[PDB]
């Protein structure tokens, strides 16, 4: 449960859910779950600047003496966890668990051939307003990207519990595929970062049992022209049980693709985790794919 | 400004009760008029209970009331200046120049 | 005594160890539940409150309250094994009973009725507003501990004494400031309402005071019923009247519940119980996934009517309803469907607008004369002789949900029609007569069931010719749903054979066995009876939300705008951006109850397709023509 | 107990961040221009205040001026006597619970609320430092009483060796605070099932009165504690708020900062302002150039003459918008209430219109018959808003003949005569009998018998039904996208941070442009518009001989040079010039054909 | 309270009978001195304040040099001393929002 | 768990309500007449076992009177008396009543001479069985009735001009007036 000591137990709530999307949920019965364990205190406007940043050492003692007793019957161990802290002297708590997630988001938004021009003359200008962000001369900017990431999640689970619900997930033979041929807000799928997130977001809808076909999925969406269709895989996880050399297949046969007719696939994208495809391309992509089985 | 309550030359026996024991019939509106001149509007867009009151005040330079109390014959000076619009937009010439508002000729 | 300790421990048992019907834990599934959403009451089942009445009654009678002082301090160990720490979270629950047998109204109170439960109605009138009250008296002395604990004070009695246990001398008793919880209080006081009542005489006042968690419960102007008790306390000194022996009665409330309708259950719907959570909530879901359910369900609404189908549809429409939303620094969007019945003087469009008051979760049923501009909407009361000038609702700010009638009072159409058509235009309207200026808000939904002046085709000519409104009033509306019958032989039996069987319509086990008579008489055909299926529509109303999507919604622009060009070309009425407004929205009524939040492709067309054969086919002689066009739209 | 004092001396003369030192870099900014006051900042007042604050939550009524008996010991320190106390004023935002959670456990806690503010008080006094004197004994001692419990926090005691109770309250050696007992109303939209409102009451210090207008958006902190008045049951009190700061939002008497007007000075150079502003405005409205241009002006108005001699001009502008059902002129008026520094929206019925400007009632206290309400007097500066102008014929006609044209008032009810000043501009949006009709006859029949009004507002729209094919396509395209999807939310959002104009960025410049320029336009205009006059007469001159009758006089001819004038508030040019007037007369030169066809 | 300056200790009596004597006291009424008393409110000049509410009042109390000389709608002048009396808080007991400091002018 | 009364009815001659004052003072009187404005239903007490606590408050006094807030007659142990009083609502049985005013009827009113009235007490269980609005006969027993002028808030004609002769009782120095009234028992409505 992230960014605490920064603000929101509130939207906690949220992801407090997804924790119980690593349980066995995304909405039912947590939301009467939920409220055993949260709505206990309800939660102020101004000495919640003292109770949920002070006296909360109250409550994560008591949720500290929550889970003990949550230990030994429940044993869900995703939650306690050793970490790293520093402060300023003043200025108030700030440790590295948080700090990596304002990084993200901050580097997200901040703001023929002639569209991606004008949008990779963005993604370097602003990568340049967070490489400033390491002095103490960044505070009231510090916080910019803090009240950003904390609508950007709302932002993302807004349409991941949309393509849960219309049921488009199909495991085919080998993978599962999901094609987001159109929903609201595309905007926010063009930068890669992203992605990775709404996937790893999705690789955990799928972190229940599964004791047969571990294997990772391949998503697909467009808000450009010509179909650009940054296509991407992901990894299979591991319920902190890796054991098994489980790093890519996929690599293997994107050499194999790009290899056969050069009708219009381009892998310009630097990370080999994402390339490109053409609309009656990926189609003919998959058939190449359910047989080439090179794992 | 023409806003015709009555109280436009009468007192209503507003007294306040003045210290628990004093019954005072204040002055409204003909205190200020007296060796003075007034103007009020709107003659036509007004009630019945107001055209009774300028009835007394032309004919006679005085009021005189009981409400709850006092007969009072209270001396006015007054000089009324007058305002008020026809009805029926641009129909003066194309009719009678008489009766083009209709007031009571009580007043006319 | 000591022996009413066992008793707390011999009832506790009485109580959780058993579960009516076929078990699945009732009693267990209440507590449970209420402590998940922290709101401090539970309830009595009706088959096992008699029961747990039988070997209790001599001890309700005999005492009410005391009883409940020690029936309360089992309900905390009752939870407090389930739910730990209900301590530090206001350490504090108080019972409710719920229905009981007792008819009786103001009328009939006696000498023998007090200091036991009590069961009343009446119309709340004026009341006052929320204070805190002391109930934990820490008294002071002055030379000695001016701390004397949070004392168990009364009601509106005024506990106090002298001296004791300090000194005897005349040192008041004072006040100091710490640590002292504090309840609210708020007293309404209470008129018979006029309904069953021998009429043609007065009304009848009382005096309530309500109790911590039951605050605000009830609003100024409906009717309501209480399950208090029936205390008498006050000194003797009385100021109307002269210094007498005698007393006046003060009802402290228990319970309270809201507006009921159609007394004639026997066994249920006398509470809104509304808790649907192991049993309930597993089969409403199956009952969602099925592939025949709008279909089923419409035909299922209206038990005792062979009509005609599109009229049942909007119907259905009207209470299902879309959603008010919400948007950013600009202009909000109606959230309203409004309908308007168009019929003859004898088909049965003065029922299904009965029927559905009672479906409802809250109605109003403003018909006829009197509905005055100013008595639908707010009014200002004037003030009493020390108060202030109040603001004081009618109609429709109680009815969030409901209905509303205007038909045709001629003479009064002038006066308040010019409060109606601003209520839907400029959606949540206020005003401010010689008062406050404000604006509350008032979501409401309009039926109506006019009536041409004469026959339903009193002309060839069109609905500007019969009806005696005019145009933009007409416009705020989605559909005029019309009738009509000339001569049918086949259609009219199958009214004829239909209607005379419903007037063929006219102790555990026993009270059981009815039930399930009561269960058979509405199974002739079984569709889905009343027992479940109100009870769905109240959380398909206030906890799901729909959204669109977007590649399919282009396809009807022409659709639209084809249409709006033979309709501008060729008009009675014409369509604007309002009838548009709508399309949208009934769209994504019928798909709020699969319960899914989507929309759909099946949807649209049979959104679209309730529409134009409704517009169309009120013009004329030239109809035929346009029905000819229509099937290119199918 | 004390020493809380030396925990705090000892904590504000050095709290900072990183080389700033500024707690007394402010303090010292802030005896010097008389204000005495303070603020609190961040987290480590909160880190260890609330280590302070769990030995203050259980009283904070008397130890909150347990600090402020602390600050005057550190500013006598910045002196080297007249030396007053101070006050404090906070800041906290978490969240907004309106008016729920109001007994159980927020008795004597910090509380937050977001109201709207209706009614003001006539101020008082209670005293805060007094001198005293036995009787017969002439004892001599002082008092001060400083925060409470409404009085009597303490009382008089017995002791001097004279009589009881010998003590007086002189006036020779005293200071005075004021309070107000202004009332607070509940934000009308956050708790609809089918309540109406409730009302609060509260008090303040005098270095934060006087600081609220009737009629805004606020939030204020402050203590939910308790009096008890003895002018009802058992011994009960009342609820009351003791505010402490109030961090509101704008006023909605033109002192702001300096980087506000650089930003507008950069924008109002780009001459670009006329046409950017019009799909700037409405960002959910199809167009509608003529309407969208008439509504920019009115809300910033033009001037008012007070020159040499005893009349005055009227410095204003009042449109209509007339026509058929379903072409927006009722939601765009919604539109310009929130945009509007001071706005009502009182648009319906009339609401009793002899009640719309004057109020007189009976008093509790005293008897007496004094004013106290109005839609007007709360409504100036601004714009009022209403409509319905058919079926109200009682009195809405004869309360605004004398409300508008010279906007002086008097009430002449059963106590006072006194003209009030206003300076209002109104709104008005009416169906004709039924739309079609008036655009299918002879052009009368609008109003039932009179014109008299029609002559008293100069700008009238008369919208109308086309059936163009590929204008309604591009409509039923446009409200999809607005509907659902929220796509233009996102495409608006675009072409916002470099293109458009937000809506906060609107109000707040409205307000600085109309309170510091002053135009007035160019004598080279005045050969321009004269010789537009005489043939525009003569167009109806020619239309008259032909038996059609109604309608245009001369209030409409000085009504366009307060358009011209406009537009120079606007671009904030102290002239006027001719490719300023040239544009006008094409927005009323068109307002004048509709006025014939 | 008419001293205008010094809050002296106030006689709570209005005529005293039998000083230190057995001799019926007899009080000589023209060599008794009177004065008058006669308070009046003052409204605001309704056009130099600005338009964000009514007007407002206060009184004052002046003598007998210059009554009747105020006739109701004169642009009056007045200066005097600021001042204060009546008890706040102790005259009745727990005083809960009562306000005992009642503003006044006694004035020239 | 007894109580009663005691109930007449069918006495011959039936007066008006003009023809009231002398020897109609504890006499049994038909009354004949017509009814308007009724009132609530009430409890009275007639027996209390209020006592003060200072030993014992378990004495159940006497006289239940027009004036009964002080049960002060024979304290049970030697303690102090009439220092208090605790009106228990747990053992003193109640009899439930209601006040009405009635006025004469149609067929005797020899003219429009503002037709004149009085009160009536009923509280057996005469209550609530005179519908207001019928020609009404009633039982008999007139009777006088004070206000004792209690410990409330307060203490053209001269009336209590005979009440200036009640003064110096040994309480305090005022004036206990009068007004003829009547109590009921049983309740008739021929009509
Ligand atoms: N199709 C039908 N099925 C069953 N009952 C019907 C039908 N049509 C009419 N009735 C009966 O006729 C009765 C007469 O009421 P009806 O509905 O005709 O009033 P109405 O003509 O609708 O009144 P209004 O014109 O005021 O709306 C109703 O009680 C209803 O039971
Ligand atoms: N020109 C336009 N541009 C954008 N939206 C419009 C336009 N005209 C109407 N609308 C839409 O119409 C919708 C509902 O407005 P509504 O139907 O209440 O107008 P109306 O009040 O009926 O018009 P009128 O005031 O003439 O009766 C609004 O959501 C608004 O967006």
């Amino acid at each position: 449960l992230f960014l605490l000591r920064h603000s929101s137990l509130y939207d906690s709530f949220y992801y407090s859910n997804y924790v119980n999307a690593k349980l066995s949920l995304w909405n039912e019965n947590g939301k009467k779950r939920l409220h055993k364990m949260f709505a206990r205190m309800g939660i102020p406007l101004s000495t919640a600047q003292e109770t949920w940043l002070y006296m909360d050492h109250s409550i994560k003692r008591e949720l500290g003496i929550i889970f003990d007793k949550n230990l030994d019957r429940y044993g869900l161990q995703d939650i306690i966890r050793d970490g790293f802290v520093r402060t300023l002297g003043y200025r108030g708590s700030i440790s590295a668990s948080e700090f990596v997630e304002a990084l993200t988001a901050l580097l997200e938004v901040g703001n023929s051939a002639q569209k991606l021009t004008n949008l990779r003359k963005r993604w370097v200008s602003n990568f340049w307003l967070s490489w400033d962000a390491l002095d103490d001369r960044k505070v009231e900017l510090l916080n910019r990207g803090i009240q950003l990431a904390q609508d950007l999640q709302r932002a993302i689970f807004n349409t991941g519990v949309a393509i849960l619900e219309k049921k488009l997930i199909k495991h085919l033979r080998i993978y599962r595929l999901c094609v987001l041929q159109d929903g609201p807000d595309l905007d926010l799928y063009r930068n890669p970062l992203t992605l990775l997130r709404l996937g790893n977001w999705l690789i955990e809808c799928c972190a229940e049992s599964e004791d047969k076909q571990l294997l990772p999925m391949v998503l697909a969406s467009i808000d450009e022209n010509t179909d650009t269709y940054l296509v991407a895989g992901l990894t299979p996880r591991y319920p902190r049980g890796t054991k098994k050399p489980i790093l890519n297949n996929f690599s293997m046969a994107f050499q194999q693709i790009t290899a056969e007719t050069d009708a219009k696939v381009r892998i310009d994208n630097f990370e080999s985790s994402i390339i490109e495809i053409r609309r009656e391309d990926l189609s003919p992509f998959l058939e190449k794919l359910t047989l080439s089985g090179l794992l | 400004t023409g806003r015709g309550s009555s109280g436009v030359g009468l007192t209503a026996a507003v007294t306040t009760d003045r210290e628990t024991g004093e019954r005072r019939l204040e002055a409204g509106a003909m205190v200020l008029a007296d060796r003075g001149v007034v103007c009020i509007d709107e003659f036509d867009k007004m009630t019945d209970v107001d055209r009774v009151a300028i009835h007394e005040v032309m004919e006679q330079q005085t009021v005189t009331i009981a409400k709850a109390g006092i007969h009072t014959t209270l001396n006015a000076r007054c000089s009324v200046i007058a305002a008020a619009n026809p009805v029926f937009g641009q129909y003066d010439v194309n009719r009678d120049p008489h009766q083009n508002i209709a007031l009571p000729d009580s007043l006319l | 005594p000591n022996v009413s300790r066992t008793i707390a421990r011999e009832l506790k048992s009485f109580l959780l160890e058993y579960t009516d019907e076929t078990g699945r834990s009732v009693y267990g599934a209440r507590i449970r539940t209420l402590g998940e959403m922290n709101s401090e009451s539970l309830e009595v089942n009706y088959r096992h409150l008699a029961e747990s009445k039988a070997i209790l009654a001599l001890f309700l009678a005999k005492c009410p309250e005391e009883m409940l002082k020690i029936f309360d301090l089992v309900a905390m160990e009752a939870t407090e094994l389930h739910y730990p720490d209900y301590a530090r979270i206001h350490s504090e629950i108080h019972v409710r009973i719920s229905d009981f047998p007792t008819i009786y109204s103001l009328r009939e109170l006696r000498e023998s009725n007090l200091s036991s439960l009590v069961r009343v109605t009446g119309v709340v009138t004026r009341r006052t507003g929320v204070f805190p009250q002391l109930k934990y008296v820490k008294f002071n002395c002055l030379k000695c501990g001016s701390i004397l604990g949070p004392f168990f004070q009364d009601s509106n009695e005024e506990i106090r004494i002298s001296f004791c246990t300090n000194c005897k001398s005349k040192g008041p008793f004072r006040v100091n400031g710490e640590k002292t919880v504090y309840r609210n209080y708020q007293r309404v006081t209470l008129q018979e309402a006029p309904g069953t009542v021998p009429p043609g005489r007065l009304p009848r006042h009382r005096e309530v005071i309500l109790l911590a968690d039951l605050v605000d419960v009830s609003k100024p102007g409906e009717e309501v019923e209480v399950t208090g008790i029936y205390k008498n306390n006050y000194d003797g000194n009385l100021n109307a009247k002269n210094g007498f022996p005698v007393f006046a009665t003060i009802i402290e409330a228990n319970s309270i519940k809201r507006r009921e309708g159609n007394t004639a259950n026997e066994g249920e719907e006398g509470l809104d119980v509304f808790s649907w959570t192991e049993e309930e909530e597993r089969e409403f879901r199956k009952i969602s996934r099925d592939r025949g359910i709008i279909d089923k369900i419409i035909s299922s609404m209206a038990p005792s009517i062979y009509g005609h189908r599109d009229i049942k549809t909007a119907v259905a429409c009207s209470l299902f309803g879309g959603v008010p939303k919400n948007v950013n620094g600009k202009h909000s969007i109606r959230g309203d469907i409004n309908v308007l019945l168009l019929g003859d003087p004898g088909t049965a469009k003065s029922q299904i607008l009965k029927y559905v008051e009672k479906t409802a979760h809250r109605a109003v049923f403003a018909t006829g004369q009197g509905a005055s501009a100013v008595g639908l909407t707010a009014s200002v009361r004037k003030d009493p002789i020390t108060k202030e000038w109040t603001l004081e609702g009618g109609a429709l700010v109680l009815a969030d949900k409901g209905v509303c009638l205007i038909d045709e009072f001629d003479k009064m159409n002038d006066q308040d029609r010019t409060s109606i058509h601003e209520a839907m235009e400029q959606q949540s309207i206020s005003i401010s007569k010689a008062g406050i200026v404000t604006t509350l808000q008032a979501r409401c939904s309009i039926i109506a069931a006019a009536n041409p002046n004469g026959g339903r085709y009193n002309s060839t000519l069109p609905l500007a010719q019969n009806v005696s409104l005019t145009e933009p009033i007409l416009s705020r509306f989605d559909i005029l749903c019309v009738v009509r019958d000339l001569v049918d032989e086949e259609a009219d039996e199958r009214l004829a054979t239909f209607v005379v069987d419903s007037h063929v319509r006219s102790q555990l086990n026993a009270r059981q066995r009815r039930l399930q008579r009561q269960r058979k008489k509405e199974e002739e055909i079984s569709p889905i009876p009343q027992e479940l299926l109100m009870k769905y529509i109240h959380y398909a109303r206030t906890k799901i939300y729909p959204k669109l999507h977007q590649m399919d919604m282009d396809k009807v622009s022409r659709v639209y705008a084809d249409l709006r060009r033979e309709s501008i070309s060729t008009g009675s009425f014409p369509i604007t951006v309002r009838h548009l407004e709508s399309i949208l929205r009934i769209a994504e009524s019928f798909a709020k109850m699969r319960l899914s939040e989507f929309v759909s492709s099946y949807d649209l067309d049979r959104a679209i397709k309730v529409v134009v054969d409704s517009f169309v086919d009120a013009q004329k002689v030239s109809v035929r023509r346009q029905l000819r066009r229509s099937f290119a739209i199918y | 107990n004390t020493e809380i004092i030396k925990s705090f001396k000892n904590f504000i003369l050095e709290f900072r961040l990183d080389s700033q030192f500024i707690y007394r870099d402010q303090l010292r900014n802030n005896i010097l221009v008389k204000n005495y006051s303070l603020t609190v900042n961040m987290e480590h007042l909160i880190g260890y205040n609330e280590d302070i604050y769990k030995k203050l939550s259980d009283e904070p009524s008397d130890i909150i001026p347990l600090f402020e008996t602390a600050i005057t010991q550190v500013a006598k320190r910045i002196s080297i006597n007249s030396l007053p106390t101070f006050q404090l004023i906070l800041n906290s935002n978490a969240n907004q619970i309106p008016l729920r959670d109001l007994d159980s456990e927020h008795v004597s806690k910090i509380v937050r609320l977001s109201g709207i503010i209706i009614s003001t008080s006539v101020l008082s006094s209670r005293a805060t430092y007094l001198s005293i004197m036995c009787r017969n004994c002439r004892h001599t001692t002082s008092i001060t009483i400083n925060n409470f419990n409404t009085g009597n926090t303490v009382s008089l005691p017995r002791s001097c060796n004279c009589g009881p109770d010998p003590y007086i309250i002189i006036h020779e050696s005293s200071k005075f605070i004021d309070q107000q007992f202004l009332k607070l109303q509940e934000i009308p939209e956050l708790v609809p099932v089918g309540e109406m409102p409730r009302n609060l009451t509260m008090t303040c210090d005098r270095y934060l009165t006087n600081k609220v207008i009737p009629g805004t958006r606020v939030t204020i902190v402050g203590i939910y504690s308790i009096y008890n008045s003895k002018n009802s049951g058992v011994a009960i009190r009342t609820p009351y708020i003791k505010i402490l700061g109030i961090q509101s939002d704008v006023e909605t008497v033109t002192m702001f900062t300096e980087e506000e007007e650089e930003e507008f000075l950069q924008l109002s150079r780009n001459p670009k302002l006329y046409e950017i502003l019009t799909n700037s405005i409405a960002p959910s409205i199809f167009g509608n150039e003529d309407i969208k241009k008439a509504i920019v002006c009115l809300l910033m108005g033009g001037s008012k003459k007070i020159l040499p001699d005893g009349m005055r001009l009227r410095g204003d502008i009042n449109v209509l918008l007339l026509g058929d059902p379903g072409t927006a002129k009722s939601q765009l008026l919604k539109f310009v209430e929130k945009v509007s520094p001071i706005a009502v929206y009182t648009s319906g019925k009339g609401s009793s219109a002899a009640g719309l400007t004057a109020s007189v009632q009976r008093d509790p206290m005293t008897r007496e018959f004094y004013l106290e309400g109005g839609a007007m007097v709360l409504a100036d500066g601004g714009v009022v808003c209403i409509d319905e102008f058919d079926k109200m014929r009682d009195e809405d006609r004869v309360a605004i003949h004398e409300a508008m044209e010279q906007q002086t008032i008097s009430i002449a009810k059963a106590g006072i005569t006194t003209v009030l000043n206003s300076r209002t501009s109104v709104l008005a949006a009416a169906n004709p009998i039924y739309g079609r009709y008036d655009d299918l006859k002879s052009p009368g029949d609008n109003i039932d018998f009179q014109t008299t009004i029609l002559s008293r507002f100069d700008m009238i729209f008369i919208v109308k039904d086309d059936h163009n094919e590929e204008r309604d396509i591009s409509i039923a395209n446009h409200v999809i996208n607005i509907h659902t999807g929220n796509a233009n939310a996102m495409q608006n959002q675009q072409e916002e941070n470099g293109s458009e104009i937000s809506i906060e960025k609107m109000k707040r410049y409205i307000t600085y442009c109309r309170l510091k320029c002053a135009p007035r336009l160019s004598p080279q205009a005045a050969e321009k518009l004269s010789s537009n006059f005489v043939t525009i007469r003569k167009q109806l001159l020619i239309n008259e001989l032909e038996s059609t009758e109604r309608p245009i006089t001369i209030r409409q001819l000085e009504a366009i040079i307060r358009i011209t004038e406009s537009l120079a508030k606007l671009e904030l040019s102290p002239i006027a010039q001719e490719r300023h007037v040239d544009e006008a007369i094409r927005l009323f030169q068109a307002s004048t054909m509709d006025a014939a066809s | 309270a008419t001293t205008t300056l010094t809050t002296r200790i106030p006689t709570p009596a209005i005529y005293p009978t039998e000083d230190t004597e057995g001799n019926k006291l007899t009080t000589e009424y023209g060599y008794s001195t009177f004065i008058d008393h006669q308070r009046i409110t003052v409204q605001e000049m309704p056009e130099m304040a600005p338009a964000g509410q009514l007007p407002r009042s206060i009184d004052v109390i002046l003598d007998d040099d210059l009554v009747d000389k105020t006739k109701p709608g004169d642009r009056v002048n007045v200066v005097g001393v600021f001042k204060s009396l009546g008890a706040g808080g102790m005259n009745q007991s727990n005083s809960n929002t009562l306000i005992g400091f009642k503003t006044l002018i006694l004035g020239n | 768990e007894r109580v009663f009364q005691i109930s007449f009815f069918n006495l011959p001659t039936v007066h008006r309500i003009r023809d009231i004052r002398s020897e109609k003072i504890g006499s049994l009187l038909s009354i004949s007449g017509t009814v308007t404005r009724t009132s609530e239903v009430r409890p009275e007490l007639y027996k209390a076992s209020f006592t003060c606590d200072m030993c014992r408050a378990i004495v159940d006094n006497v006289e239940q009177s027009f004036k009964y807030t002080e049960p002060t007659f024979c304290p049970n142990p030697s303690c102090e008396n009439r220092a208090f009083w605790t009106l228990n609502v747990t053992r003193s049985r109640f009899l439930d009543w209601q006040k009405v005013r009635i006025q004469e009827n149609a067929n005797e009113i020899p003219t429009g001479s503002m037709p004149r009235t009085l009160d009536v007490i009923l509280r057996g269980d005469s209550v609530e069985r005179a519908k207001p609005g019928d020609r009404c006969k009633f039982t008999g027993v007139e009777i006088v009735v004070p206000d004792v002028t209690q410990l409330g808030l307060p203490g053209k004609t001269t009336e209590g001009l005979n009440s200036g002769v009640t003064g110096l009782r040994s309480l305090g120095v005022r004036d206990l007036t009068y007004k003829i009234s009547f109590l009921a028992c049983h309740v008739i409505s021929i009509g």
